[PDB]
């Protein structure tokens, strides 16, 4: 998805500048900063998300989604979620999305 | 001159009583805006609190009712508990009204 | 989840720490040695703390064993001892049943 | 005597005391609370309707002399002026005069104040326009 | 607020029916008089 | 405090 | 304040392992990585919230479900997710989501 | 509200709640409280008759005519058309100022005063939908929702009134 | 004589531990549990099989609810507790009383909600601009009756299921009497 790989990109654009002023605090070296961009890109390619430009109790491969929900609701089977601002992970392929209505029966 | 309506009389006097329109004027409705804002917090268990109130009573050594209720969100019912406990209100004197930190701990 | 409740006893302020001791040492049937309290709160050095409680007045302080007891206001525990207090009373205002109660189990009775 | 107060002396009553404003201050309990509210109620045109009886189910209708007078019936018309509904905001700041800004309420209708009695065989009598064949049908009597 | 029972219009209906129906002018006498109907002079 | 409330004429 | 949950993700997971990987090395003050980390979820929150204009929507049976601190948790099972396109067959997709009203 | 309805002049809920402020929970609660002390006390020291009954839609069709200004014809034509309502089932569970309203603008189309739908829901708070929808099942019974006389002379005709 | 035999809805009982429980614990270790302190200060959890509904405290009171059957709910209300008992907290059996149970029928013909308001009084309420269903309190046994003009009569209010039917045989003959047509 070139719009993942373009958020990405933007991801790693404003921690790197962003981080400067704090590493100027600490009094460590600027070559600290590439070095933290060379191992973290080379660590993006190598999980090959996308294109880069470089019981009744509780108990990657897996898919997961991290995003928020703006409003819940069911009615008596039928859960109605709306999410946004979240990336999800399906099938070893990352994608991200404003919003998303996702709603299941619950038999 | 004085203009003369010149519709239906039933027509004109249909705005007029108990008519079944519901008023859609927002005008001086004060108590609309106030039952919007409306939250309430869940006993936030006394471990946390009693330590809390120190801090705020560190800042300054009197410290109203109303604004206590505000930074600490708690019901006034159990938040009066602990704010006896350590604190007290001096009604008499100058600062009226207001509860304070017990000597025995401003003291120190 | 309830051994993790009871939090570091690095509170924000000191006198939290006095107001917990105080409340600790009146629920106890007798006087509780130092020990007992460093026990109780995780300070086994001199602290502030335990020399800002003997500072106060409702504390009294005893050298043989080292404890700190719950003072009371009156030092009355039988029916001889509260009527000769009333008697030395210089004017006619009555005693206060709420501070009476306290340091003494049984009072209504 | 009445054609002129109807037409003119209603008007020039009701335009001396139309306003009637409120004035909420800062009641300056915290910073976050510090905006003066300003409620104003004005009333504008008035008008007058012709003569007309409300029953007790609720229905209006014309009223004529001739009902009236049989029916023990007040002859008598409805007043409606407009009403201009404002309110003015404003940030008090201490120790300084305020400057009132309109909040972008500004309620825009008609509202009853009661019932005139009409004087009879005036401007707004039915019997004005009436010729003598008009008032026969009536029953009133030229 | 509801300007249905902030402007009452009983006010105006009534003070002018009771000072019309009776001669007391206000809230002066005789001021008004059941009209005469037994002659067209009169 | 005021009355929170009055008339201007 | 911004949630930690985003570290959780791809991106969130793999700097976790680049900061540790480098914290290994000694050139990087463990504070040093918690306050970068903390920034982390700042220009996250942000960049989502303003730099992408794509719709989803998933569509099947939830298998379990759970609500606590403000943190809801949905399972869907056996589910079609669609992109603003191409249906995507999945077997297990959990879901976690936050509030939408930051907690100040 | 129950003093309105003693003197044959009842009004309804939603009259009655646009002077006072309450809600339909306790408004509704205090009614039927307040029937259950007036009909203890009535018998032990009359109270109600057919007026009684929430229904009794009949009383409010002239007021709401009268709102809309129709001649009182139509009125009477109305009264007829929400009388012979009450036979059909689909219809009858219906409440009775929808009844009333719906049988008015029947009445206003039939009689062909240029009123449209848009302006018999403003004025009585009556959604656009429900007088449609309701008017979809009334016309399929105009022949028993149609006064006999009114026809027969020839004041109204059945073809008048807009099918769909 | 009606020859319909009422079917029972909903089941509410409720159950007693005498423990106090956690909830925290319990919501983040449970497969569905709905535990939102803001809104209501319980956890609500749900279980398959028997499709019911549990309402579990801080006190140690449940109440059960869901159930189409007087024994469905007290295996539901029995399995609910043994989750409890898996996750460490003490709970046990006790008194299993049932609060409430519902019925729905319908008498196939219409009924005259306007002659039952006036021809029982004080039973009878009929507001038909508020709720579309007349509403019949019964003195003896007390159980409230929901009728309408579909024919549709709902039962509730019953704590056996003999006081329920008894309801249905004793009101069937005012209800037949004032047959639409």
């Amino acid at each position: 998805n070139a719009e993942a790989s373009r958020v990405y990109e933007i991801i790693v654009e404003s921690v790197v500048n962003e981080v400067r002023e704090d590493f100027e605090n600490a009094g460590i070296d600027e070559q600290t900063l590439q070095d933290l961009k060379n191992i973290w890109q080379k660590k993006l390619t190598e999980t090959k998300v996308t294109t880069f430009s470089w019981d009744y109790l509780i108990s990657p491969d897996e898919n997961l989604m991290l995003c928020l929900y703006d409003k819940v609701t069911r009615t008596k089977a039928r859960w109605k979620c709306s999410l946004k601002d979240g990336v999800v992970t399906i099938n070893r392929n990352d994608y991200t999305f404003q919003k998303a209505q996702v709603e299941a029966e619950w038999v | 001159r004085i203009t003369t309506l010149d519709e239906t009389v039933g027509v004109t006097m249909s705005h007029t009583g108990m008519s079944m329109r519901s008023d859609n004027s927002n005008f001086l409705k004060v108590g609309r805006e106030k039952a919007k804002s409306n939250i309430k917090s869940i006993r936030m268990p006394k471990k946390e609190i009693l330590d809390y109130l120190f801090k705020l009573f560190d800042e300054y050594d009197y410290w109203s009712l109303k604004g206590l209720k505000e930074r600490t969100r708690q019901p006034e019912a159990h938040l009066k508990e602990c704010l006896d406990k350590v604190a007290t209100l001096v009604k008499k004197g100058p600062y009226a009204f207001k509860y304070t930190l017990r000597p025995e701990y401003k003291k120190l | 989840a309830l051994q993790a409740n009871q939090t570091d006893i690095s509170k924000s302020h000191d006198s939290s720490k006095l107001l917990w001791a105080t409340e600790y040492i009146q629920k106890k049937g007798k006087p509780v040695l130092v020990n007992e309290l460093l026990d109780y709160l995780s300070m086994k050095k001199d602290d502030k703390v335990i020399e800002l409680l003997k500072k106060l007045d409702r504390i009294e302080f005893d050298p043989k064993k080292g404890t700190f007891k719950y003072l009371s206001t009156y030092d009355v525990h039988s029916p001889s001892e509260l009527l000769k207090l009333l008697r030395s009373q210089v004017t006619f205002k009555g005693i206060s049943c709420k501070d009476l109660k306290d340091g003494w189990p049984q009072c209504d009775e | 005597s009445f054609n002129q107060f109807v037409d003119y002396t209603l008007q020039d009553i009701i335009c001396e005391d139309s306003t009637l404003i409120l004035e909420q201050l800062a009641q300056h309990t915290t910073e976050s609370d510090n905006i003066s509210r300003k409620y104003e109620i004005s009333f504008g045109k008035i008008y007058v309707t012709k003569p007309m009886v409300n029953e007790s189910d609720g229905v209006t209708h014309a009223l004529y002399p001739q009902e009236a007078r049989l029916r023990n019936l007040t002859y008598s018309s409805g007043l409606f002026v407009d009403v201009k509904k404002r309110t003015y905001e404003a940030i008090d700041v201490p120790g300084r005069e305020l400057k009132y800004e309109l909040i972008a309420e500004e309620s825009e209708g008609k509202v009853f104040i009661g019932r005139l009695p009409i004087m009879l065989r005036s401007k707004n009598c039915y019997l004005s326009e009436a010729t003598e064949s008009d008032l026969y049908k009536l029953k009133e009597c030229p | 607020f509801n300007m249905k029972l902030a402007i009452n219009a009983k006010t105006i209906t009534s003070g002018l029916k009771y000072a019309l129906a009776t001669g007391n002018w206000g809230e002066r006498a005789g001021v008004s008089q059941v009209l005469n109907r037994y002659t067209y002079s009169s | 405090l005021r009355r929170k409330t009055r008339q201007l004429k | 304040g911004y949630y930690e949950l985003y570290r959780r993700s791809t991106i969130g997971n793999s700097l976790v392992d680049a900061l540790d990987t480098l914290i290994s090395d000694g050139r990087i003050e463990a504070s040093l990585a918690m306050r970068v980390l903390e920034t982390f979820d700042k220009v996250v929150a942000e960049t989502l919230k303003d730099n992408t204009q794509s719709k989803l929507t998933v569509k099947g049976n939830l298998d379990t479900y759970g609500f606590c601190d403000d943190v809801w948790t949905f399972i869907v099972k056996n589910c079609q997710v669609t992109v603003e396109q191409s249906v995507i067959s999945v077997d297990k997709l959990r879901i976690v989501a936050c509030n939408s009203k930051k907690s100040e | 509200l129950i003093g309105c309805r003693r003197a044959e002049v009842a009004r309804t809920f939603k009259e009655i709640q646009s002077l006072i402020h309450v809600k339909t929970k306790e408004f509704g609660k205090t009614l039927n409280i307040m029937k259950n002390i007036l009909r203890g006390k009535s018998e032990d020291g009359k109270i109600d008759t057919d007026n009684m009954s929430g229904a009794q839609n009949l009383t409010y069709i002239p007021r709401f005519c009268s709102h809309l200004g129709l001649p009182m014809q139509v009125t009477t034509s109305a009264e007829y058309t929400a009388k012979k309502c009450k036979e059909i089932k689909e219809i009858a569970g219906k409440s009775p100022i929808t009844i009333a309203v719906v049988s008015i603008y029947l009445n206003i189309l039939l009689f062909q005063i240029p009123i449209t739908a848009a302006k018999v829901g403003q004025t009585l708070q009556v959604t656009e939908g429900t007088i449609k929808s309701g008017y979809k099942i009334l016309y399929e019974h105009r022949d028993k929702l149609v006064d006999p006389q009114l026809i027969a002379n020839g004041v109204v005709s059945l073809d008048n009134l807009p099918g769909v | 004589t009606s020859g319909i035999v009422p079917t029972l809805q909903n089941i509410v009982a409720t159950v007693t531990l005498g423990c106090r429980l956690d909830l925290k614990t319990v919501a983040l270790h449970a497969r569905n549990a709905e535990y939102n302190p803001k809104r209501f200060a319980a956890v609500i959890m749900r279980i398959r099989e028997p499709k019911t509904t549990a309402l579990i405290f801080a006190s140690g009171k449940m109440v059960v609810t869901g159930a189409k059957s007087e024994d469905d709910s007290k295996l539901a209300s029995r399995k609910y507790a043994r989750i409890i008992q898996k996750i460490g907290f003490a709970a046990k059996f006790t008194d299993f009383k049932i609060q409430n149970i519902v019925g729905s029928c319908d008498v196939k013909f219409p009924i005259r909600l306007e002659g039952l308001a006036f021809s029982h009084g004080t039973f009878s309420s009929y507001e038909p601009e508020l709720f579309p269903g007349l509403i019949y309190r019964m003195v003896k046994p007390k159980i409230v009756l929901l009728i309408f003009v579909s024919g549709k009569i709902v039962l509730t209010g019953a704590k056996q299921r003999e006081e329920i039917y008894q309801a249905f045989e004793a009101i069937y003959p005012v209800l037949s009497e004032f047959r639409k047509m």
